[PDB]
């Protein structure tokens, strides 16, 4: 999920 | 009697010395020394000098950068907009009426000014939940096949909007209203006088459980299964050092955006709901800014916790900031 992490700007 | 009741404001001095004058017609230095009121104005201007920028250049940077102008960074923008409602309807207004010891405005200006001011706030509030929904939603996937993409982020933004306008414009129209507060130099939601004509009690019932229990159990629910599905996926990819950090930056983010959100309505609930509990109680002008205080200043840390440490907006802002790059 690091990919939606990285869309949400979490990480 | 620890009030002085007027037409349209409620100055929380007792007017048994007979100096309390309108909050609209004279400078309330009766409640609350002139320095302290220099001091009100002082923190207007910190709020002003950081606020703007922070939330202009949060604008400013996604005009610039495409890779920004994502949908899952419109309710962010947002933000930053509302945040902007705070300080040039809130903290610049402030600052010139905590100048002359009143609000110099009158009560339509107090009208307006509490509008904008707590439309502001409002949304921006509103926005912190529709973020954790989005995420949760995104992220947590408890959705069949859905995928989140610009039309979502627009009705997220709308509905922003009109949560905001589902409390701030009541007050307008006959349900609570706004009068000056604190040391009535800015304009509220009047949670503390039981004046009736308005229904304040039932409002402020209605402010508690709908912009700030729903808020609170919603952005709750949504982080608490964010942090779980983190911790989870984390549990399932030991062997993936990227996924444990990721894991273990969620939680910390979530710690902050949690205690942040905490940090600035608890107050404002956290009064109303004893006021609501222990009448003919008074307060004191300078303790009804307290609450006032962590959450104006919000405008301030929202942005430093929702735009400046997400990656993206940092990295954008310093390229801006620094003209070439880092
Ligand atoms: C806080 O307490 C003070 C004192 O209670 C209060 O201020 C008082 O307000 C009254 C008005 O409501 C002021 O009285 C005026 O007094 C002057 C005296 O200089 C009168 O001349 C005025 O007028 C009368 O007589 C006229 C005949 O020609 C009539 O045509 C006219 O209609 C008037 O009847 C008027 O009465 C009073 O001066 C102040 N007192 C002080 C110390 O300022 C104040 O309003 C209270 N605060 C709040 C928010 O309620
Ligand atoms: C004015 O404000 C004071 C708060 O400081 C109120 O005082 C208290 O009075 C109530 C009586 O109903 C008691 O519950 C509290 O024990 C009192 N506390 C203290 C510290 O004295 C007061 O009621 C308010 N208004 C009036 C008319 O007294
Ligand atoms: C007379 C000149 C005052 C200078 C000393 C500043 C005192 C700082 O402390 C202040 O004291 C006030 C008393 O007016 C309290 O009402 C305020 O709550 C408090 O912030
Ligand atoms: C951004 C700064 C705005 C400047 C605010 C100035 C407010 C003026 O303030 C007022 O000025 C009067 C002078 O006529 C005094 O008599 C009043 O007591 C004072 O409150
Ligand atoms: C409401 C949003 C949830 C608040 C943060 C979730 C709790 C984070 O606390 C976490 O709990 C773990 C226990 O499983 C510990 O092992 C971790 O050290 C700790 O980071
Ligand atoms: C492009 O590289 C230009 C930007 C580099 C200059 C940075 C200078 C920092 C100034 C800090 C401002 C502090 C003043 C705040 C109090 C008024
Ligand atoms: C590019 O060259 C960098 C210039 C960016 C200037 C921004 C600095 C603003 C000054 C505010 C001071 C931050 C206080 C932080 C408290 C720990």
């Amino acid at each position: 999920i690091l990919e939606n992490l990285k869309d949400c700007g979490l990480f | 009697m620890n009030g002085t009741e007027g037409p349209n404001f409620y100055v929380p001095f007792s007017n048994k010395t007979g100096v309390v004058r309108s909050p609209f017609e004279a400078p309330q230095y009766y409640l609350a020394e002139p320095w302290q009121f220099s001091m009100l104005a002082a923190y207007m201007f910190l709020l002003i000098m950081l606020g703007f920028p922070i939330n202009f250049l949060t604008l400013y940077v996604t005009v610039q950068h495409k890779k920004l102008r994502t949908p899952l960074n419109y309710i962010l923008l947002n933000l930053a907009v509302a945040d902007l409602f705070m300080v040039f309807g809130g903290f610049t207004t402030t600052l010139y009426t905590s100048l002359h010891g009143y609000f110099v405005f009158g009560p339509t200006g107090c009208n307006l000014e509490g509008f904008f001011a707590t439309l502001g706030g409002e949304i921006a509030l509103w926005s912190l939940v529709v973020l954790a929904i989005e995420r949760y939603v995104v992220v947590c996937k408890p959705m069949s096949n859905f995928r989140f993409g610009e039309n979502h982020a627009i009705m997220g933004v709308a509905f922003t909007w009109v949560m905001a306008l589902a409390c701030a414009a009541p007050p307008l129209v006959g349900w609570s209203r706004y009068i000056p507060e604190g040391m009535q130099c800015s304009c509220g939601i009047d949670y503390y006088t039981p004046h009736e004509e308005t229904n304040n009690e039932s409002f402020v019932i209605y402010m508690f459980v709908v912009h700030f229990i729903i808020p609170l159990i919603v952005i709750f629910f949504c982080y608490g299964q964010l942090v779980f599905t983190v911790k989870e996926a984390a549990a399932q990819q030991q062997e993936s050092a990227t996924t444990q950090k990721a894991e273990k930056e969620v939680t910390r983010m979530v710690i902050i955006m949690v205690i942040a959100f905490l940090i600035c309505w608890l107050p404002y609930a956290g009064v109303a709901f004893y006021i609501f509990t222990h009448q003919g109680s008074d307060f004191g002008p300078i303790f009804m800014t307290i609450p006032a205080f962590f959450a104006k200043t919000s405008a301030v840390y929202n942005p430093v916790i929702y735009i400046m440490m997400n990656k993206q907006f940092r990295n954008c802002m310093v390229t801006t900031l620094c003209c070439g790059k880092n």
